[PDB]
């Protein structure tokens, strides 16, 4: 069945890729109607203006929904595609980090000085982010370890932490570390009976799961993520490389980065249906990205024949399953239809 | 004179034999009429435990069960065997395990999608890796005159037969020119 | 499509002969005029017609220019140096086998020509084998480029098509098994 | 003068490369080039060469190869390696290593008598014929070795050892340290397989009133495990003296041999046609031993012995036998041994004899002169406990026995016959048999045979087919008759052994028709056979 | 247009028809022209008084070759129609609705209808008359040429771009460029339209 609203519902699961398909051409494409590949070409101050709009949206440490828009809609497209990340290595992919989801990225040999100084910086960077989250005023942030994804956030205060894609072994290791969570005999009589006669006594899985932590108990999880060799890989392509941290507001050692963009034109069978494709790749697709991309489409009036809709798709969200279950303000969705009058999705 | 459109492999004898196989499964107690085990399977009384009725059922019948049921993977597709085959399958006798290996695996994935999505995806990844480890050996093995294709699956047999046919044709054309 | 039909298509090529008979009018074939014939004066006719006359002792066949030993050595040098398949004359192997079968009296330096053709065939066969084996380890694409492949070489290598069709089904099953 | 030998060696390699590349039967047929390519892609690193083809190509190198094989033959092997590299490059990834190839020879000549190898032929190629009489286990021989000094640890790598039954001497003193200081590393040497055989001269060629002579053979790599004792062979090899008197041996370069369970759809259709016929059982009984007159019920019993019953194992683990056993009594004549020899020929596995009881798992044993084991017949096992040994030997078989006459062992046999005034009928039989023997003298001067009887080659295959595929059971209506027959005979020597024997015979008759079940028809024929056989012993003696 | 051009077009049509996994648009016009040419040459040779001379043998061998080409083309198309006759009729009607060139000629269509009736009679007499009333409909399988590969060579200068499925992400597609001498291993449905237009030769 179909579900619908005036505006895009929020989903908090981070994905790996976004694809958007339309029957109406994008502004840089308008010369062409033959099948082929097209560069997303930017013009004059559009990138810089989009960067301004992004930082102005997130300056307080949480989103301001009342900032005025830029003038070029290309700046809205640019502002949707930005984030802050640590650690930094050129030429190594830093997301996704769960070992099952890596394609075989190439080896990179590094010096012990490089790896040691990186770890020394990582501890300070992580402690700064966690301090500003708990006792300061920062909104939220993500961590992607080799075995799980973690989200720290606030309830609309009360603090909440969510862990996803755990095994029973990881659950028991966290129990040994002392974390608590709001998770989702006749054999003794037999041994006693054997001993009473004088016969010799020598004669949980539950798949993948998520976890939720409330309140003061979050600090134990913070110390656990600081300490364990379980999350610090000692063998493999990510040997001695610490976990990835991601945010939408600046932090010390954070590097500003952008997703890769490209686009294509397809034509078929002599029909009216030429199809125009946009892609955003090679990083996390954070929840604000879809919200801003909706505004890019509606500002550029591609909905004007609402009888020809535009569709959007976000991929690999199942690796972070559970991050939208803890509240009524969020939703799980995978494919979305945009019109000017509404936004629609399946019952899922 | 009225026409009904059906599957593209409706008349295939190999596909009918593949549908005719059976797997081990379990049904909830009292949620189904116990006439079923005599009516369909010919078994007078179901074997019963704390988890449910435990039986074997065929794939054609299992697709029709819109009620609740559960599946246990057979011996050839158990997780230890999945690790073994994913580690090295380049010289193993798959026909000794199952003559319809890849087909029964694809049927198991389609059934297990509603119960266990992670297990279904894991088995699908294992199948892709297993075929990638063996296709080059099949296409190379077809070129020998003494090969007879003892170890291959029914799916792999098609590739083997086509390769041997091509080799026979080009050798016959070459040996005119003495 | 098979090797006999490859030889049948290769028979339509043109080749030069020297007749010993003579004739006055042209011959108006459906494939076009070929005559007239004068004894001792060369002219160009189809390969099938040339072999038909050679069996009846009515002519002498003149070999193609690429059957010179120096030209064959140039072809072997280029095929050895290039990573992919080098370019060849049209219907190279088929015309070589037909002329060695029916007209080996008129070829000059026959054993050297024969050995060079066998060398070229051997290493092109090895290149095609290595390319197909390296393709069948792939999972990321269903496309390859095979420039300068001959028709008989393409005809001998049809197992790869069946193998790729079988691989696509399992890839599609994994994509449909991915959860949402 | 080593550069002269190097020049000779490289010249030989050049000529052998030209021979492997250029020899042809006309057209595009370069046979050795094509054979080498096919062997290399079949992962067989070997080649075989005909010396008369080599003599036609170039006489001089062939003559040199015969007279100096230890010098010349490594050049031929090296040339084969070079040509294989040229043919197969560029090889796929993972297959970059170039392998080492063994060359073998054939030669079309009369073989030399094993007694007439002249002493001038030492270290030359010869051709010999004979019989293999013994074969040892495969062992390993080192091809290249690494040496290290005991004290100062200096090394000599890749020291190569000459082939055959030859040793080699280590360096006496250090090259860079007492007497004999070098040792051999077990981990850094190369090895190949070898085998030793013994050859006996053919008994046709032994002069009258003398014993045959023998020669020892050495084989290597692909020439190992090619022969078994009893084989007749012709061998090409080098005549060598083993390391002022030495013993000789032959280093083999080429061997030439002088000599079920799978069916076609045609064979299955033939078997099923015979099974579909109504007279199939009578036809098989007629087909048993057609050269011997009469004996119709005995031939039917032998057919039941060949086919046997089903074999069973109940959930408590107690097994039930499928075999059937038959005994023949009476006068010592009337072609009893010929019947036993026929059963030995026809049976899928079997033995004839006058231990021997063990050797026929799943087969048939024919015992003649039985008046010369109770555990063997019933338990399919014999046991022993004498001084210092206790074992049990277990084997499954059926037994056919012929006697010339214990009352105890008669319980172990399922069917018994007494063979027993012929002279008027024997006149016609004498006419027929003597006409057969005069026709045999004149001779001295594929389902069916010419006379309509089944052929041995079809019958043996059909028995081997039926045993692995039929496996019948009784119908309830067939079971109902035997209870009444048993009670009536016992309350008008009746035992459960006899009842189970009758059940086995009924299953055996139903097996020949390829039935799912036995019925009242098969039970009645089984009862007739049991009465006709067994009541002779009740009436006689 | 000369017969020398008609025969050259017919040979390329024959090669593409042998290689393709399904049914190309019909070319019975060229077949009819070449059959008429065979008959004309036969009657012209029949008017000759002397036949033991070289010209007559050369002409007769050429007629042998042309007869082989036309017969093999018609045999291949009939063997394709016999596999699934109802689907062939359906595809022809869909091409007529789309306003495209013909899939079947008139005689081919008549053969397809008569073969479909003759095939229906056997199933109706053996099985379907004994079924319950719901199960009396005739089954017709769907098409089967979804994952077929071909070796294809480019001959035209300005072919442009082609789209193929993406095995890394089967939601989307990949775009290829076809330079005008290249040979590719490629799915058939990507090159179907160009094979109809004659810009690609199958191998
Ligand atoms: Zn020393």
């Amino acid at each position: 069945a179909q579900e619908s609203a005036e505006d895009l519902p929020t989903d908090l699961r981070i994905g790996s890729k976004m694809r958007i398909v339309s029957k109406v051409s994008f502004p840089w494409m308008n010369t062409r109607k033959s099948t082929g590949n097209v560069i997303v070409k930017f013009q004059t101050n559009d990138r810089f203006d989009g960067m301004q709009y992004f930082n102005k949206t997130f300056l307080n440490g949480y989103e301001d929904p009342t900032v005025p828009l830029p003038v070029s809609p290309m700046s809205i497209l640019e502002a949707a595609s930005l984030f802050y990340q640590f650690p930094v290595i050129p030429g190594l992919k830093m997301y996704p980090r769960i070992t099952a989801e890596q394609e075989n990225v190439s080896r990179v040999s590094l010096a012990p000085l490089v790896t040691s100084t990186m770890l020394e910086q990582w501890q300070e960077c992580y402690a700064e982010l966690y301090s500003s989250y708990k006792k300061g005023q920062r909104g939220s942030f993500y961590v992607a370890t080799a075995v799980c994804n973690v989200l720290f956030t606030k309830m609309p205060q009360k603090l909440v932490a969510v862990i996803t894609h755990t095994t029973s072994a990881i659950r028991e290791h966290l129990r040994s570390q002392g974390v608590d969570f709001e998770a989702p005999s006749p054999m003794k009589l037999a041994n006693q009976w054997l001993n009473e006669i004088g016969v010799s006594p020598r004669t949980d899985r539950a798949g993948f799961q998520c976890l939720v932590v409330h309140g003061s108990k979050i600090h134990a999880l913070f110390n656990a993520l600081m300490d364990s060799d379980v999350v610090h890989e000692k063998t493999g392509p990510y040997t001695k490389i610490p976990p990835t941290l991601i945010a939408t507001s600046p932090f010390l050692y954070g590097q500003l980065l952008s997703l890769t963009k490209s686009s294509n034109i397809f034509a078929k069978a002599g029909t009216k249906c030429t199809e125009y494709e946009l892609k955003l790749e090679n990083g996390p697709v954070l929840p604000h990205c879809a919200k801003m991309m909706t505004q890019f489409i509606r500002s550029t009036n591609m909905c004007s024949t609402e009888e020809k809709p535009v569709t959007m798709q976000v991929m690999d969200r199942h690796t972070s399953q559970g991050m939208s279950d803890w509240t009524e303000t969020a939703t799980n969705w995978n494919t979305v239809t945009i019109a000017e009058n509404c936004v629609k999705w399946t019952k899922n | 004179f009225e026409i009904q459109r059906v599957e593209s492999k409706f008349f295939d004898l190999d596909d009918i034999i593949a549908k005719s196989d059976s797997t081990s499964c379990t049904f909830e107690i009292g949620d189904l009429n116990p006439d079923f085990f005599q009516e369909m399977l010919g078994v007078s009384k179901p074997t019963q435990n704390a988890d449910g009725y435990g039986v074997d059922a065929p794939y054609w019948l299992l697709e029709s069960v819109r009620s609740s049921f559960s599946i246990q993977l057979p011996k050839a597709y158990s997780v230890n065997m999945q690790n073994v085959l994913n580690a090295d399958s380049k010289k193993l006798n798959l026909s000794g395990l199952q003559q319809h290996f890849y087909g029964n695996g694809m049927q198991l994935c389609r059934l297990m999608k509603g119960e266990n999505p992670d297990g279904a995806l894991s088995l699908a990844r294992c199948l892709v890796s297993t075929l990638t480890q063996r296709l080059g050996e099949i296409v190379s093995t077809a070129t020998h005159l003494q090969s007879k294709g003892e170890k291959f699956d029914s799916l792999e047999t098609k590739v083997f037969l086509e390769g041997k046919r091509c080799k026979e044709d080009i050798d016959t054309w070459l040996r005119q020119d003495n | 499509m098979n090797a006999e039909r490859c030889e049948f298509i290769a028979g339509n090529s043109l080749i030069e002969v020297i007749p010993s008979i003579s004739d006055d009018r042209p011959i108006h074939l459906i494939s076009g005029d070929i005559g007239p014939f004068e004894a001792g004066v060369p002219c160009r006719i189809p390969v099938w017609t040339a072999i038909l006359m050679k069996r009846k002792h009515n002519c002498k066949v003149v070999a193609p220019q690429w059957m010179d030993v120096d030209e064959l050595k140039k072809i072997l040098t280029s095929e050895t140096e290039s990573q992919g398949l080098a370019k060849l004359p049209d219907h190279f192997f088929e015309i070589s086998h037909m002329l060695v079968r029916d007209a080996r009296e008129d070829i000059f330096e026959v054993e050297a020509v024969k050995s060079l053709v066998q060398d070229i065939y051997d290493r092109r066969d090895a290149k095609l084998r290595s390319s197909a084996i390296e393709f069948l380890r792939q999972n990321q694409t269903c496309h390859a480029q095979l420039d300068n492949v001959q028709l008989i070489e393409a005809s001998s290598a049809r197992a790869t098509l069946e193998a790729c069709r079988q691989m696509g089904a399992v890839v599609r099953n994994k994509h449909e098994s991915t959860p949402l | 003068t080593g550069r002269e030998l190097i020049a000779e060696y490289r010249q030989l390699i050049t000529q052998f490369r030209n021979f492997i590349r250029d020899f042809s039967t006309g057209g595009f047929g370069m046979i050795y080039r094509d054979q080498l390519k096919r062997n290399y892609f079949s992962h067989e690193y070997r080649l075989e060469i005909n010396l008369n083809h080599l003599k036609n190509f170039d006489e001089d190198i062939e003559m040199k190869l015969r007279k100096f094989p230890g010098k010349v033959l490594p050049a031929l092997e090296e040339a084969a390696k070079i040509v294989a590299d040229e043919i197969t490059t560029p090889r796929p990834k993972g297959e970059e290593k170039l392998h080492d190839i063994q060359v073998t020879l054939t030669l079309d000549e009369y073989p030399t008598s094993l007694r007439q190898v002249k002493s001038a032929q030492v270290s030359q190629v010869v051709k010999i014929s004979g019989i293999i009489v013994a074969a040892a286990q495969v062992r390993s021989k080192a091809t290249k070795v690494t040496l290290q000094c005991r004290q100062c640890k200096h090394t000599i790598p890749d020291v190569s050892i000459k082939p055959g039954l030859e040793g080699f001497a280590l360096p006496r003193t250090c090259a860079a340290c007492p007497i004999d200081p070098y040792i051999m590393l077990p981990d850094k040497c190369e090895c190949v397989d070898y085998q030793t055989l013994k050859l006996q001269e053919n008994p046709e060629d032994v002069p009258h009133g003398e014993m045959p002579r023998h020669l020892q053979l050495f084989t290597e790599r692909y020439l190992t495990d090619k022969v078994v004792p009893g084989n007749r062979v012709t061998i090409v090899g080098v005549y060598s003296i083993k390391k002022g008197i030495r013993t000789p041996y032959l280093r083999v370069l080429g061997i030439h041999m002088e000599t079920f369970t799978t069916f076609t759809p045609e064979e299955e259709r033939m078997f099923k046609t015979l099974a579909q016929r109504k007279d199939a059982y009578e036809l098989i009984a007629k087909s048993i031993a057609p050269s011997i007159y009469g004996s119709a019920d005995i031939k039917k019993s032998i057919a039941c012995l060949l086919f046997g019953g089903a074999r069973k194992k109940l959930p408590d683990g107690i097994t039930r036998r499928g075999d059937i056993n038959v005994l023949l009594l009476g006068d010592p004549g009337t072609a009893k041994s010929q019947l036993l020899k026929f059963v030995e020929q026809v049976s899928p596995i079997g033995v004839y004899t006058s231990g021997a009881m063990v050797l026929a798992d799943g087969g048939v044993v024919c015992i003649d002169e039985f008046d010369k084991i109770h555990e063997a017949m019933e338990q399919q096992t014999i046991s022993i406990a004498k001084a210092g040994i206790t074992t049990t030997l277990n084997s499954r078989c059926s037994v056919l026995a012929a006697a010339n006459s214990m009352p105890t062992i008669l319980s172990r046999f399922d069917m018994i016959y007494i063979v027993k005034h012929d002279v008027l009928k024997d006149a016609t039989l004498a006419k027929h048999v003597i006409e057969v023997h005069v026709n045999a003298s004149a001779a001295k001067e594929t389902m069916f045979d010419t006379d309509g009887f089944l052929t041995i080659e079809f019958l043996k295959k059909f028995v081997t087919y039926a045993r692995l595929n039929c496996g019948p059971r009784l119908t309830p209506q067939a079971s109902e008759k035997l209870v009444n027959h048993y009670v009536k005979m016992r309350n008008p020597p009746i035992t459960v052994r006899q009842l189970e024997a009758i059940v086995r015979i009924a299953e055996s008759i139903a097996k020949m028709e390829l039935q799912q079940f036995a019925t009242d028809k098969h039970v009645e024929e089984a009862l007739r056979l049991f009465r006709v056989s067994t009541i002779e012993a009740a009436a006689t003696g | 247009t000369t017969p020398e051009e008609v025969l050259r077009k017919m040979t390329a049509t024959w090669q593409n028809e042998l290689c393709a996994p399904c049914l190309l648009p019909t070319q019975m016009e060229l077949v009819e022209i070449l059959l008429d040419q065979i008959q004309g040459m036969e009657e012209n040779i029949g008017k000759q008084t002397d036949k033991m001379q070289l010209r007559i043998s050369v002409h007769r061998v050429e007629l042998q070759r042309i007869g082989f080409i036309t017969s093999d083309y018609v045999r291949c198309r009939l063997q394709k129609i016999e596999s699934n006759p109802h689907d062939a009729i359906d595809q022809h009607k869909k091409r007529k609705e789309e306003g495209k060139s013909d899939l079947l000629s008139e005689s081919e269509m008549k053969f397809a209808e008569e073969y479909a009736l003759a095939e229906s009679n056997l199933f109706q007499k053996t099985v379907l008359e004994f079924m319950p009333a719901a199960l009396k409909k005739m089954p017709v399988p769907r098409g089967d040429h979804d994952d077929v590969m071909v070796y294809a060579k480019v001959t035209s200068d300005d072919v442009g771009n082609v789209a193929i499925p993406d095995w890394q992400d089967l939601n989307g597609e990949v775009i290829l460029e076809m330079e005008p001498e290249s040979c590719h291993l490629i799915p058939f449905e990507s090159v179907h339209q160009l094979v109809e237009d004659g810009n690609i030769q199958l191998m």
